RNA sequence: GAUGAUCAGGUUGAUAGGUCUGAGGUGGAAGUGUGGCGACACAUGGAGCUGACAGAUACUAAUCGAUCGAGGACUUAAC
RNA sequence: UGGCACCCGGCUCAUCGCAUCCUGGGGCUUAGUCGGUCCCAAGGGUUGGGCUGUUCGCCCAUUAAAGCGGUACGCGAGCUGGGUUCAGAACGUCGUGAGACAGUUCGGUCCCUAUCCGUCGCGGGCGCAGGAAAUUUGAGAGGAGCUGUCCUUAGUACGAGAGGACCGGGAUGGACGCACCGCUGGUGUACCAGUUGUUCUGCCAAGGGCAUCGCUGGGUAGCUAUGUGCGGACGG
RNA sequence: AAGGAACUCGGCAAAAUGACCCCGUAACUUCGGGAGAAGGGGUGCUCUGUUAGGAGAGAGCCGCAGUGAAUAGGCCCAGGCGACUGUUUAGCAAAAACACAGGUCUCUGCGAAGCCGUAAGGCGAAGUAUAGGGGCUGACGCCUGCGCAACGAUCUGGGCACUGUCUCAACGAGAGACUCGGUGAAAUUAUAGUACCUGUGAAGAUGCAGGUUACCCGCGACAGGACGGAAAGACCCCGUGGAGCUUUACUGCAGCC
RNA sequence: AUGAGUAGCGAAAGAGGGGUGAGAAUCCCCUCCACCGAAUGCCUAAGGUUUCCUGAGGAAGGCUCGUCCGCUCAGGGUUAGU
RNA sequence: UCUACCCAUGUCCAGGGUGAAGUUCAGGUAACACUGAAUGGAGGCCCGAACCCACGCACGUUGAAAAGUGCGGGGAUGAGGU
């Protein structure tokens, strides 16, 4: 089956309503380390909430 | 479970060694059959002279099954073959000796004289 | 029983009704061994005001008297009747003038009338498995038409112009609906002209074997390599050698048709 | 499934070389045709 | 019910019975979190085999442990080295051995990472 | 249960895994003795093994924190 | 150089009409047993095969019954040449030559990622005069609706006799539907055993890889029918 | 599980036989075959045992199962057609169509007859009537039509084995589908803010009239409609449109007399 | 431009530890595992004409990524009386 | 340079079956043709790999491919393939 006609710009906008992202989990810098995610490691050093690993 | 096109064996003194079904009486849309039926079926093993011939159209009744019978106990029964009786519409043995055993079940069915013809009952 | 009745069958009579007026003279053909039991009343009702002989074809395989005996029945009946051997032309000689003198009353009239005589025109009509077609290629001397050994080879009417002088219409077998009579169902299975997938050959078996013991006990002795007369069936069967229980009952039926006995006849 | 075009060079030059369009008449037509228009390459 | 990881069973035993002997060597190792969800049933089987220690225990052991030379001075391999020094740390801890520790994603196809180890 | 969703839980706790007892399944483990020339049989022993099923037990994971979310409009009748 | 009328079968899914096949209620014409005929009624139901081109078609055996029709053959971007229907071949009939008829037969290629409206399921917003957590009424809508035997009534109503109702009770089937795995079975590729070939752990004994899960005998949880429980009863 | 062709135009498809030895083999026949016809029996390991010289016989021991896995023929009847082995529409038709061995008719005395070329020059052939061109049939046994022995991916019919073809479906494995990260097209397309029912209308309405229903936006599925999309079509006329073909239609140039 | 962030990414077993690097599922090294083996082995035709070796590179080409390449720059390489 | 036919020169075909002519001994004879035994190895012979075809079904049909793949099938010392 092939389209039987175009479609115009305020259906294509209307259809892209909810194709976005999701704002992420942020927490606590892990040993002064820079803005961890939830349940996870530093960035600066593994650390978890100041318990640094690996 | 017996349903159409299934080839029994008869166990009495007729003549008749082998049936054929044709079909399964006492429904609308009836298509399975068990142990204390009946059933019509055609002969398709029979020596050359006898009582009953080649061809003939008779009816039945199934007394041995694989698959047997629930009784209200629990208990289960089942045969290692199908064999059936060739009855008259009256519920009479058309011959007169009934060979094997034979299921309990004929006798609620008020066939009291096959049951009585059989050697020993299960 | 016996119950074979395609749907070609019943359209071979509409054909033949729709298509009589055009028919000068027929051929009915009838096999010599049961020549009462082989006739059909079901295309006779529909056959009248129209003149007709009777044919005896495979006259070979039956006993010539039996067949005379016949011949005569038929002919003080009221009827014309002949004995014909298709395979090997016997009588077919003495048919081309037969039909000359039935019809010669309308071709004097039409002769009078002021017209050139004309072509005969015949319509072969008759039961399966008889030689309907063989001996229209006898005829014809040309192999036109199709044959085999088994009932319902051909499956359309076809003219075939022998020269200048027969006009020839061929019809597939055509048997009456319903049976009535069991013997003549059994013969007639007997003799072939019929499918045999669709009968019991067993019963026709023993209904040999209890015609032969009725009427031709010698034959019945010589039989192929053993001598006795039991009550069963199952003293002959096992002759020559599990076996077979009960197959052999076609080889009784196999040797039969192809006249491994003498010449014989079930009238 | 063998294709058309199948190479060989001694039989490209046999056919389509220069000494064999020079060889007839109608070669050598083929060749001024060929300086007359000015393609780079000629023959083969 | 387990875990497919999208491969054959024969496969998955195979990749199972190559990682179940890479943490006995190197005591901690990085995977995917789904792939070391899977894992932590399979070690702690073995340690429990090993802290028995009878001779049809190790048998059964010899069956599951490929052939790697884990240590390199003293020439002992993974089966010896999982009966003789493991089994004498976890002596008086019964129960769950093994600690799965999460982290962030990978460059190539964004599946979330995860680092095992030996507690 | 396609993904969302629904439901059971988040250290005053039995949600999941592991461990210890079971239930079912299979059918007499490895080792060592004895008999036989040998293939093999017997004892130690309803033995050994056991994915998804039960009951106990915080041994390992369910830390942090982040975001959202009211102060009750107007008129007329009975206070 | 006549006469005078006319202008594709099968599969999977269904839905509607009544001009009613069965079941319900009636007059009747018909001892009862029955049967025939004519009204009122569309809720439900309305079969498996053999020969066969299913035809101007035969038969077999059941059932309370095996109704007639409309929807672009109802239905090919849902499926089947299986008829129709092509280029290769035999026979045919007509023809003065280029050809005419199909009269019989054998073989023989179409595809499509669903844009919009439609149907079947599942979510995200906001609204509902204060924010929330539960429990709910019912304007409306959909589902179900079928029948057979046997015992009593008592052979009593009847019928000289032979023969025989019957809808009030009571049991028990057929088909269909909804649930579930305690029983009988099925599958059950990270469960348990037997065994062939070859290769590997230095060798014996113990084991691993590959050969459709290498092949065989069993099989827990889960999912299941051919297994089990229940339903259509009335009543206003 | 139970049944075993009940499906269907049709056993299409799938299932079933298969290896090594030892017994046993029909009708028919062109006497070569048919024929691996059809049907039965046995295979594991140990000892006896350089086993006689690698047995064979004997004794024993295990499992449900001994060519223990992979690879190895399904079989039997009856009719047409063609003798057989072979060749054909590359890319719809592998056949009963073509060829074939044999038979028969006709021309040719050698610069042969036939062909290719305007001619020179060649093939036939360096060959000579037991040898060469051109037609028609198509083995060989019985007649001036009748025989199927052997062969066939041939066309019709039947019977065994065996089974998910089905009564009636139920689980399990893998690659897609589905979610996430990377990269990222196509046929189609007048603008669209694109309900339903009875009517009307070039005659088959999301767009017209009357009425009935319907809060805004998405994701996974089905295929009734948009006379759905692409090969302009999967076909009936017409081209005082072509090409091809046949002459008691004419007129030219070929050859021969 | 729409279809749309939709169909597809062209048969097949990899797992872990080190190293380089601004950046590593895809590059290099090590250890196990797995497939072909009458070839998925080696040697030399037709054909191609710099694709061969070493050092640098991250525009474009590799159906993703790339510190890598049959890609882009520089250099180098093919010895016959048999 | 694809396909049709022809000309001159090379090259390929794992294994296993059946057993013609001829020859020798010899019942038979006076010797045959015919018995058997031994030897012998013919065939547009048989089963079946490499190789060459293309009969059935399924998939694919904006395909891996502008004629393919998978499982079965025919020929396979010759009127052969290259
Ligand atoms: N012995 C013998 N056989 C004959 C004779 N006539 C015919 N047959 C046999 O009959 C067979 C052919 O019969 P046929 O005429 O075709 O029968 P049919 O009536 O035409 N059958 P259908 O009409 O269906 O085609 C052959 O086997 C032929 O040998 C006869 O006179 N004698």
């Amino acid at each position: 089956a092939v389209p039987f006609r175009r479609t115009s710009k305020m259906k294509k906008r209307l259809r892209r309503t909810h194709f976005k992202l999701n704002v992420p989990g942020m927490t606590e810098c892990p040993s002064c380390g820079e803005m961890k995610l939830s349940h996870r490691v530093c960035k600066a050093c593994g650390s978890y909430n100041g318990k640094d690993i690996n | 479970m017996i349903q159409q096109e299934t080839r029994l064996k008869v166990a009495d003194n007729s003549g008749a060694r082998e049936v054929l079904t044709i079909k399964v009486l006492g429904g609308s849309g009836r298509k399975t059959a068990n142990i204390g039926d009946v059933i019509v079926c055609t002969v398709k093993q029979a020596t050359p002279g006898g009582v009953v011939k080649k061809g003939e159209v008779v009816k039945a009744v199934i007394v041995r099954t694989k698959s047997g019978a629930r009784r209200s106990d629990g208990s289960y029964i089942s045969f290692d073959e199908n064999a059936c009786v060739i009855i008259r519409d009256d519920k009479s043995p058309r011959g007169t000796r009934i060979f094997g055993p034979v299921a309990r079940e004929l006798r609620e069915n008020n066939f009291m004289k096959i049951v009585s013809l059989a050697p020993e009952v299960i | 029983t016996i119950q074979w009745f395609p749907g070609h069958m019943a359209k071979a009579r509409r054909e033949v009704t729709e298509k009589l007026k055009l028919i000068d003279i027929v051929y009915e053909l009838v096999d010599a061994r049961i020549p009462m039991s082989s006739r059909n009343p079901m295309i006779e009702d529909i056959l009248k005001n129209k003149p007709r002989i009777m044919l005896l074809n495979k006259a070979d395989k039956a006993d010539a008297a039996v067949t005379q005996q016949w011949k005569e029945h038929f002919e003080n009946q009221g009827i014309r009747s002949l004995s014909i051997n298709s395979v090997n032309g016997q009588g077919l000689n003495q048919i081309v003038p037969a039909s000359k003198e039935i019809l010669q009353e309308k071709f004097d009239r039409m002769r009078a009338k002021g017209v050139k005589p004309r072509a005969i025109r015949a319509l072969i009509i008759g039961i399966p498995n008889v030689g309907k077609s063989t001996l229209i290629n006898r005829l014809a001397k040309k192999n036109i038409a199709k044959t085999g050994d088994r009932p319902g080879i051909t499956t359309s009417q076809q003219w075939v112009k022998v020269g200048k002088e027969l006009e020839l219409l061929d019809t597939p077998g055509i048997l009456w609906p319903k049976f009535e009579d069991e013997l003549v169902g059994l013969r007639l299975a007997v003799t072939g002209a019929i499918k045999d997938s669709i009968i019991n050959l067993q019963d026709v078996a023993v209904f040999g074997l209890r015609f032969l013991e009725e009427h031709y006990p010698e034959r019945l002795k010589e039989r192929y390599g053993l001598d006795e007369i039991p009550e069963d069936i199952a003293e002959l069967f096992d002759a020559i050698g599990l076996i077979n229980y009960d197959k052999t009952t076609e080889v009784i039926i196999r040797d039969i048709r192809t006249e491994k006995f003498g010449r014989l006849s079930f009238e | 499934m063998k294709r058309t075009f199948q190479p060989n060079n001694r039989k490209r030059s046999k056919v389509h070389g220069f000494r064999s369009r020079m060889s007839s008449k109608n070669g050598r037509l083929v060749l001024a045709r060929r300086r007359r228009k000015g393609r780079k390459v000629l023959s083969a | 019910s387990y875990r497919k990881l999208g491969r054959t069973s024969a496969q998955r035993k195979a990749m199972l019975r190559d990682l179940t002997t890479d943490l006995i060597i190197n005591e901690r190792i990085e995977t995917t979190e789904t792939r070391a969800k899977e894992l932590r049933s399979v070690v702690e089987k073995m340690i429990t085999l090993g802290k028995r220690g009878d001779l049809h225990a190790r048998r059964q052991a010899a069956a599951y442990i490929r052939n790697e030379v884990a240590n390199e001075e003293n020439n002992q391999d993974a089966l010896q080295k999982l009966f003789s020094d493991i089994a004498t740390r976890y002596e008086e801890r019964q129960g769950g051995y093994t600690r799965i520790m999460k982290l962030g994603p990978r460059r190539g196809d964004g599946a979330p990472m995860a680092i095992i180890e030996l507690v």
